[PDB]
């Protein structure tokens, strides 16, 4: 999170934290509340976020669910579904963490080796997390909604 | 090496279930002592010095043969190797107590450290007793309230060591 | 005060390599005494794991 | 690292004697199952993605271990796994070009056990991955290379197990 | 790369004879390389004492 | 503008590997001479060219 | 670096044409001597040491005044600097000859020779001699069709010094 | 400067000696390809601008960006220092054709090219490739037993250059 | 590197000053456009691979002779270099935008950039053509104040380029 | 020298493309700030020795070392040496605002000027000091707008010797 | 043997045998049988080969057997033919193997220690291996003495 | 890296006391056998090659067995091994010899030295006969002066390895 980062680099040089360590740390913390609010509504209706999601990403590549495609068949859909799941639960960790780091190090290190071992189109990574960008940000206020799309932008970054 | 909010993210996270409303109770207690935390870290940076001053002084006035000859302070170098040590405690103490968690002393303080102090052949009960001696004047400085949130981590450091 | 010897096992976090690098995860060398505390250091920033040390001289 | 080579050279090195009859058949023996030896490494140099793929699919995909809470639910996890199948792979490989396991023991097997206990890897479950590599190999190179290959799993599954 | 220009010959400092009475000695690429080369433009005028 | 300039080379990129340039390169890089197998495996590209 | 088959392949690919006549036979020229130039190479790899010890032989038969004292080959250091750079150039035509490109010297040898034998102060011109000399022995050595295709690569040495 | 008999001359002179069999040797080497050499240098001289014009056609053809805005080479200015810089290294490499030693070529060109060529931004592998498109235009028209000598010397500037 | 904060600073710093009225003015005026600069930053971060994808469309389409036999992103691994490049230039534009200055693209891009390419034989005008139309994609998805804030600092990378 | 015209027709002449909106727009801002930028120019020119002359006595009254004996500044010679120079960095400040570009400055004022002073032992930060009195001192004579563009070339020239 | 330095080549870099050192490999293998033909046609005339390189050795450095030598005396003969034994047996496991590695481990490194201490000169043995291959490519063939020479010599090189 | 005069230091400084007069007479008696000590470093290193010739001569002479096939001193290289453990054992003795002290022997030959030769094969007790055969030897040349002093040393290697 913010404090673990604070810390390993206050730690890197051996030294004590930095006053803008300090002031970041208090920045993190002074907006927990907030975040925990996000964490809320972001966890409360996560059936929401991944159906439509789901639904949103098989309209816009429907190649990916006709025959011959990697999601083709009904439990391959389900691989697809508990996939999205795992990145909105990841994404929730990181709107609490205060930093991107829970999603990196879950799911982000080393996906594009595992998505080549299971022929995953990466573009279907980016349609479907702009998808759930897109939910996401509507069932949220702006400024609330501004600072979770960062999230899923990275995420989508990291896919493409 | 995780604080709270990541040890509760992976113990969420292993399980593969979302946050709970416990989950979230717990992460509201450590947002709401992060101030507290977080002047008691300011405080301990610049009284730093000052207590490894009066920590080593304290610890060499009840232990007298360990600064005289035939002790396992009495050389130049190994009073420096002391006192150093004694401030990487302090330092690490207060990342543990920034972060909420006392991974951080597993990883990087207590990760080799009991078997070099027994292969050394470092008394564990001085350890014990100089982190009792700056946990309990640290203490003092640093409120009641940040005194009793330091001494988790600091009777951790002599548990372990010892 | 002369030696120590020293098995650690630092795993890798950042990414994941292709070319072997199982003998620079899982080692023993013998550490010089004045280099034993950057090295511990290192090892335990990297996120490595100590696993035993002992006096060798 | 020896061959069947080096080993024979070695072996009539220290009797210290020249090679003889039996030491010529031994070389004829490695000589001629060569072509088959080097199809066999290319089938498997131009395939290797693919059969690393299958034998992963097969031994692990649907098991728990992907599952949260398993060794190999990360990305990070996985890719590493999926790298470990190719290493035993490509050192099988290796192994059967040069006729000999010691670079199967050497190579791979030097200190891996201990590296699979400290990480938490389940050593059964590496074991099923070897063995199902082992019958995807089999499957794609045919029955002559298959059996020669299955003796340098077996070798990494009995070294892991 | 953050200061400017040096006081050069535009063609680098291998091209600047020493001030001697008499001899035209520059210093040679090959000897020892030594070379610095300065993106003196067209328009730089140098300043002389 | 740039301040300084560290001069241009004559940069070679690999474009792909052939054999002959990979055996070359192969014995260059231990700064050595061909070995036996080397020069059989020369020979019988050479035969297979 | 180059060889024939990579100049010609790129010489065809900017074009963006396929192989003509001349293409075909650049290609039937470099591989009509290719047995004999590996041929001549195992030789030469086989006996590095000996031709070495003819040519330096020669050379320093021929400027006796290399090896006495102030000359630059006067120390067994410098002696044995001068055989191993005899050894590099004979090492690095024969990688050339097997090439049958000039682009690994350009790369590996000219590119800073003139600025080592400058700075060191090495005779150029004894340089040139004692090369020549390693192209006559490796010739005689290794038979005057191979001598050809040996000294080409010789004099494209000898004049990238001179 | 310095040419193949002035050459033998100094060495001969540094060691005091006298001209042996060897040195009569080279003089007679050189006699031997004085004609070819003076021919060459003839047709050098009728034909340069020519070489010039089509050495300058093939470089910026196959580099087209020097021509094109934001090329070295674009400006009335750049283009006809470029094709200066060409025509120096014609009449350069025709003298030390002519001369039989390069130490014109060092000493008159490539004693300050690169420093100069770095400061001025100017190309050195573009540089590269107009010596190399002049001496294959030249070798058509000196011919082949001339071409052979010229090389050498176009290969020198390039080698200095590179 | 360095922003217009420290930018200011050093100014103020190397005339042993304190910051007076235009200082503080200054850094107002700086401070006043950091929300934009993130939403900017945001949105460039949103789109990168997009405009990327439509600035080498754009170039390509502009300059066919690039993709053609000959050109220098003619080639699955020059044309990878060449987005590659785009990719740089389009993060230290980011960099230098979210900055407030231009110094990090000095030290970090333009210096040896022209000797770079000139090694490489990359032309260097094409890479600002490249650039330019970075900048009219990126104007349309950061809308009119971004644009112009944002293609202040391609500007300058074309014109350090030029 | 180059001023704004100049750099915009250079970075349009680097493309090669013809004017577009853009660049009418940047002559245009240049053309609506020329008025401003001639009656500050008259201005200076005007009252050029006046300004040297309060800037000097700043500069001597704040530091009275200079032209006491042991300052750089005590001569008849070198006291008229630095004067001269202050009027120097008047003049070419005044060019480089008149053309809205500070590329004369590093063209002919902060070339090879720090080592020219350092071979003559001027004190660099003491010009610096005389450059900043002299800013001082044109700002009130020439308005708050004047000022503040005539400052964006004065602390060019202060950078440039720190 | 040329597998085993293939192999460890591909290590190196950590990827496959490549088609060069494959056609290496399968180079290799389609020779094997003439190589064992050549190692055996050594074989049977050991005994032969030693003497004759004994002889040559002793008439090209009479040194050798002059009195003060390290090889003068009779009993120093038996120690003779028994090295020059050991040295074409390493020959023909080169020839085997295809590489000069098992002559290298055996009888190369550590022969200029070996004989160092035994004062034994370099040029005396860069001879007498001289002679066993002017013997050897005088009973094989010559497109199989073309392939042992190179032994030959590198054992010659080696020692000295 | 102990000895005598370094190991008294030690001594008086763990247990904290000045010099004695027990210290004086064992540094006399440390100084006065110092040159005897010299005389025979020198003799040693004087013969260390022909020690080690008639130490290895005896050894095989002895035990023809490690020779010849089969044994583990049959291979250049295994061979090599064998002389240089003689080597550093005659080195070692020396050393320990000129510093008086028995530690240095402990500390860099006999530790783990038994575990590792039991690992690779070798045999012990043939060691140790090489030692006796190498301590006759070096008795036989130094004297029974220093002879009684090098014999302490290789008797306790012997008994280590044993
Ligand atoms: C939290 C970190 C983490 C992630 C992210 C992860 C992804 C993941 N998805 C998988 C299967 C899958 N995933 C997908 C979904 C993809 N294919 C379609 O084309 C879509 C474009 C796209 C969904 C948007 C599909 C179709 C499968 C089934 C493939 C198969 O089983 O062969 C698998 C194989 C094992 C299993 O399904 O149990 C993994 C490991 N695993 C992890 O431990
Ligand atoms: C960041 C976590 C960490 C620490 C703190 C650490 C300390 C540490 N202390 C050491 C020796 C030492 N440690 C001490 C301190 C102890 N002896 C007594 O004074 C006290 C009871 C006690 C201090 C509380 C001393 C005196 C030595 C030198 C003794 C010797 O020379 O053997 C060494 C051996 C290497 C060296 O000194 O150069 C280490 C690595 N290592 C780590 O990885
Ligand atoms: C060439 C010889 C070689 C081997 C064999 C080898 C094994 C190996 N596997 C590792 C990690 C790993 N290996 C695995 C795979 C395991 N988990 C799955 O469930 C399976 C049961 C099993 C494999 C079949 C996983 C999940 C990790 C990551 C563990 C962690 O970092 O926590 C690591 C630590 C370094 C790294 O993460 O990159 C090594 C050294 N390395 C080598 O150089
Ligand atoms: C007034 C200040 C000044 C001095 C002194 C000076 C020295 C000087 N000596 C030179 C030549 C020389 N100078 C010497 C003298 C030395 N070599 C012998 O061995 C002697 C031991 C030793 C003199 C005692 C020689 C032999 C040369 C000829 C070298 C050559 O031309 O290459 C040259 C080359 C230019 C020319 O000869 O016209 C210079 C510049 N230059 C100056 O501007
Ligand atoms: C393949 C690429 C390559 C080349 C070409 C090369 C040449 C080279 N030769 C050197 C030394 C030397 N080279 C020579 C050359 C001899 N001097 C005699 O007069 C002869 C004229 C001449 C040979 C016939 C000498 C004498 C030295 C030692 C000079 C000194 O160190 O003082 C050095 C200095 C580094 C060292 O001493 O190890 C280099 C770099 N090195 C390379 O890596
Ligand atoms: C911006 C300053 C600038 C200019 C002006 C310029 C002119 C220029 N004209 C060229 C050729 C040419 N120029 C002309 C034009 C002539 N044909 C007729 O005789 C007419 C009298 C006349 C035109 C009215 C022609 C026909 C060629 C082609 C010649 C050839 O290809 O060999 C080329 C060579 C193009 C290349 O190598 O790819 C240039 C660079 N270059 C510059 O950097
Ligand atoms: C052998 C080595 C090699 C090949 C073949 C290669 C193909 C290649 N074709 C390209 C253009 C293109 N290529 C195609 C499609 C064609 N592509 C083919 O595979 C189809 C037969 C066919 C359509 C059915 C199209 C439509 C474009 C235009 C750019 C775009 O797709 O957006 C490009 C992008 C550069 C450009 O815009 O011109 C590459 C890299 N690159 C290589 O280094
Ligand atoms: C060694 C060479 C040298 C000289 C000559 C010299 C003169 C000199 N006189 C000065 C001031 C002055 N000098 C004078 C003298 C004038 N008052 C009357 O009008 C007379 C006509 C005339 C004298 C007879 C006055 C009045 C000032 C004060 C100017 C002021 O502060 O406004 C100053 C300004 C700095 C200072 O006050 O210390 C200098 C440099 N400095 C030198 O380094
Ligand atoms: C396969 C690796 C290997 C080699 C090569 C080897 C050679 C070898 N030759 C030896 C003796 C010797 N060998 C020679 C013969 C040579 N010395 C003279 O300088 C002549 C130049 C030349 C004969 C013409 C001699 C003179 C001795 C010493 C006494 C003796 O004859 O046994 C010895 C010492 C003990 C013994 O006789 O076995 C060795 C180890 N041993 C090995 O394990
Ligand atoms: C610091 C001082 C020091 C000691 C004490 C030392 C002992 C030592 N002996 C070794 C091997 C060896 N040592 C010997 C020598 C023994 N075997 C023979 O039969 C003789 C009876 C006897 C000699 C008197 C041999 C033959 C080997 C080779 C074993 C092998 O190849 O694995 C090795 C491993 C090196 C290798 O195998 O390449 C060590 C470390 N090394 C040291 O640096």
């Amino acid at each position: 999170s913010v404090v673990t980062k604070a810390i390993v680099s206050a730690d890197a040089e051996a030294r004590y934290l930095s006053p803008g360590e300090l002031d970041r740390i208090r920045g993190f913390v002074s907006s927990g509340e907030r975040r925990l609010r996000v964490a809320q509504t972001l966890t409360e209706s996560r059936e929401r976020i991944i159906k439509q999601a789901g639904d949103q990403l098989f309209q816009k590549r429907p190649d990916l669910v006709s025959p011959g495609g990697n999601a083709y068949g009904a439990e391959r859909t389900a691989s697809c579904l508990r996939d999205l799941d795992y990145y909105l639960r990841l994404v929730t960790f990181g709107i609490v963490a205060g930093d991107v780091t829970p999603i990196e190090e879950i799911g982000v290190i080393g996906v594009k080796e595992m998505y080549r071992n299971l022929e995953v189109p990466l573009p279907g990574m980016v349609e479907a997390v702009k998808a759930m960008k897109s939910v996401a940000t509507g069932l949220l206020s702006g400024d609330d909604s501004a600072e979770v799309g960062y999230y899923f932008d990275y995420l989508a970054g990291a896919l493409a | 090496m995780q604080d709270a909010i990541t040890s509760v993210i992976n113990t969420y996270d292993v399980q593969g279930k979302y946050f709970d409303t416990s989950a979230f109770d717990k992460l509201k207690a450590y947002y709401a002592t992060g101030e507290l935390r977080v002047r008691a870290a300011g405080t301990i940076s610049a009284n730093a010095a000052t207590i490894i001053k009066e920590a080593s002084a304290k610890l060499f006035s009840n232990q007298p043969d360990l600064v005289r000859p035939g002790g396992n302070a009495y050389t130049t170098r190994r009073y420096a190797a002391c006192v150093r040590d004694m401030d990487y405690f302090l330092r690490y103490a207060t990342y543990a107590m920034l972060a909420g968690d006392t991974s951080i002393l597993d990883e990087r303080v207590l990760n080799g450290l009991k078997e070099t102090y027994n292969s050394l052949g470092v008394p564990i009960s001085s350890t014990v007793q100089g982190i009792q001696a700056m946990k309990e004047v640290t203490g003092s400085l640093v409120g009641s309230g940040a005194a009793k949130e330091m001494g988790v981590y600091f009777d951790y450091l002599s548990s372990g060591l010892s | 005060t002369r030696l120590f010897k020293v098995t650690a096992l630092i795993p890798s976090y950042k990414k994941v390599r292709g070319g072997r690098e199982l003998q620079n995860t899982y080692f023993t060398k013998l550490v010089e005494y004045d280099r034993w505390f950057a090295e511990q250091q290192r090892i335990q920033k990297q996120g490595g794991k100590i696993l035993s040390v002992k006096m060798v001289a | 690292m020896q061959d069947v080579i080096g080993k024979v050279i070695a072996e009539y090195d220290t009797k210290g004697k020249y090679l003889d009859a039996a030491a010529l058949d031994l070389l004829r023996s490695y000589f001629d199952s060569g072509d088959l030896r080097l199809k066999a490494a290319q089938a498997i140099t131009a395939n290797a993605e693919v059969i690393v793929r299958a034998a992963s699919a097969k031994a692990l995909h649907y098991t728990p271990v992907t599952k949260p809470g398993g060794n190999m639910y990360y990305a990070r996890r996985y890719a590493s796994c999926i790298r470990d199948l190719d290493y035993f792979l490509r050192y099988a490989t290796y192994a059967m070009l040069a006729d000999n396991t010691t670079l199967l023991d050497e190579y791979v097997l030097k200190g891996l056990t201990e590296t699979y206990r400290a990480l938490g890897v389940p050593l059964d479950i590496s074991v099923r991955a070897i063995n199902a590599l082992k019958e995807v190999v089999a499957g794609q190179v045919g029955p002559k290379a298959g059996q020669e290959m299955a003796k340098y799993f077996d070798h990494l599954a009995k070294g892991l197990g | 790369y953050v200061k400017p220009l040096p006081n050069q010959h535009p063609y680098g400092s291998g091209n600047d004879p020493l001030e001697i009475q008499f001899g035209a000695i520059f210093k040679s690429e090959t000897k020892a390389p030594s070379a610095r080369p300065a993106p003196i433009g067209k328009d730089v005028q140098r300043i002389l004492i | 503008p740039i301040k300084g300039t560290s001069g241009s080379n004559i940069a070679r990129p690999r474009f792909y590997n052939t054999v002959m340039v990979e055996t070359i390169e192969g014995a260059n890089a231990e700064e050595r001479y061909f070995n036996p197998g080397e020069l059989s495996s020369m020979a019988g590209f050479f035969n297979d060219a």
